[PDB]
């Protein structure tokens, strides 16, 4: 029925700027006998539940600040915000209550920022995991920027690019950065027949490779 | 602030049932009507169900996808928004927030929003691990499931400088990751402990980073 | 009556 389409899905932008989203709809959300456009605007913080900010398609609701314009009727709605504040990352989603509810795709807005470079920090496995007879070597690389990065695991010279787990984090509200673990789990048999360990870190804040290292 | 407690759910298998129970309070709950909206792990927001309010006799609307299996419900007097899930599928994996919304306006207040998992799986307590080497340090919490587990430092009293790394499965089991960038002189001085807890398991481990 | 409320 109602079916719900935004663009961009993606949009990045630097502190203190005109950032405008935009949802269209399938069927027309104006009431007749009510004048009233159902289309209302959440977004949700990172790791939040979603927070209401427009409805009646123009509507604010309390506590929302002047930042948030909502605007548009019929099907083809705007959502718009000025001087977009570090704290405005989160995805953005257009809902419908004309006929039941239809969430929109939603609309993820990225902070463009200083490059930051990655500070690289790494760990043997800990005693007490190799008790049982594993070691996962884990290097952690936070706050850097852009997101794109690259994390090798070396073993005393070879490469090994198998059973290495990692995620970065949502991009932080605080200072804009990522972070990101990689873990390189091993057994305590494999550990012990190897000997040094690097963490190399390619970033685009560097010409050359950060690189930390461990051997037993 | 107008809260919404929403005891219930967590690992299911199946075609089993659950029965949330979403109690809010800070507004007059009897008047209002309610809805439950559910999120899918990464994915969007999904309405699932409305219960409209006494003066509508409790009119009742389920989207298409939880049709004849979830049954919303309500009881005015004890302020408890339930939902009755049956049949349960793999898609009906992840959370679902209780949220308030009056006729004709918006989805005003959303509640925190209970975990739900639904697999032939069974719950395992995750390892906790020491990362020790401002000064970086690290806790693993490796191999458990179903998600989530909270980890925080030092009774949660640690709160600038924590990186909570999203856990991600390896087979269908999970590792979480943590960093907390704690100055020179506050340790081995002073003791940075790690404490995670896993409720699916009461899998309250406090880990304290030492040598 | 005929006042109009709407259920969404």
């Amino acid at each position: 029925d109602i079916q719900l389409t935004q663009s961009p899905s993606s949009l990045a932008v630097s502190a203190g700027e005109k950032v405008t989203m935009n949802c269209k709809s399938s069927q027309n959300l104006l009431h007749s006998i009510t004048r009233k456009n159902y289309l209302a605007w959440y977004r949700q913080k990172p790791g939040q539940s979603p927070k209401l900010l427009i409805y009646w398609a123009s509507t604010r609701g309390s506590g929302v600040p002047d930042r948030f314009t909502g605007s548009g009727s019929g099907t083809d709605f705007t959502l718009t915000i000025s001087s977009v504040q570090a704290e405005d990352l989160a995805v953005y989603y257009c809902k419908q209550s004309y006929n039941l509810y239809t969430f929109g795709g939603g609309t993820k807005l990225e902070i463009k920022r200083a490059d930051a470079a990655p500070t690289v920090s790494i760990f043997p496995p800990s005693s007490e995991q190799l008790t049982s007879g594993g070691a996962s070597v884990v290097c952690f690389l936070n706050n850097f920027y852009p997101k794109d990065i690259n994390v090798k695991w070396k073993i005393d010279g070879s490469e090994r690019q198998n059973g290495v787990l990692n995620s970065w984090t949502d991009q932080d509200s605080k200072d804009s950065t990522y972070s990101m673990s990689s873990t390189l789990t091993l057994t305590k048999d494999e550990y012990e027949r190897h000997n040094s360990y690097t963490c190399e870190a390619t970033h685009k804040t560097s010409t050359s490779p950060i690189v930390k290292s461990f051997n037993r | 602030q107008v809260q919404l407690q929403e005891s219930g759910g967590g690992l299911v298998q199946p075609r089993g049932s659950l029965k949330l129970s979403c109690a809010a309070s800070g507004f007059t709950f009897n008047t209002d009507a309610m809805n439950w909206v559910r999120q899918a792990p990464g994915k969007g927001l999904e309405w699932v169900a409305r219960i409209r309010s006494k003066g509508f006799n409790f009119a009742t609307y389920y989207a298409d996808s939880v049709r004849d299996r979830f049954t919303i419900s309500r009881d005015d007097s004890q302020s408890m928004l339930y939902l009755q899930m049956n049949n349960l599928k793999t898609e009906d994996t992840g959370i679902y927030y209780c949220v308030r919304g009056r006729d004709g306006e918006a989805m005003d207040y959303w509640g925190q929003g209970t975990t739900l998992t639904v697999s032939s799986a069974k719950t395992t307590p995750p390892s906790v691990y020491p990362l020790a080497p401002m000064v970086t340090l690290g806790c693993l919490v490796k191999g458990y499931f179903p998600e989530p587990v909270t980890v925080t430092w030092n009774s949660g009293s640690l709160s600038s400088g924590v990186h909570t790394f999203p856990a991600v499965l390896q087979s269908d089991l999970y590792t979480l990751s943590s960093s907390v960038t704690v100055p020179s002189s506050p340790r081995p001085s002073e003791t940075v402990t790690c404490n995670v807890a896993h409720p699916a398991s009461s899998t309250k481990v406090d880990k304290k980073i030492v040598n | 009556d005929r006042v109009y409320i709407h259920p969404f």
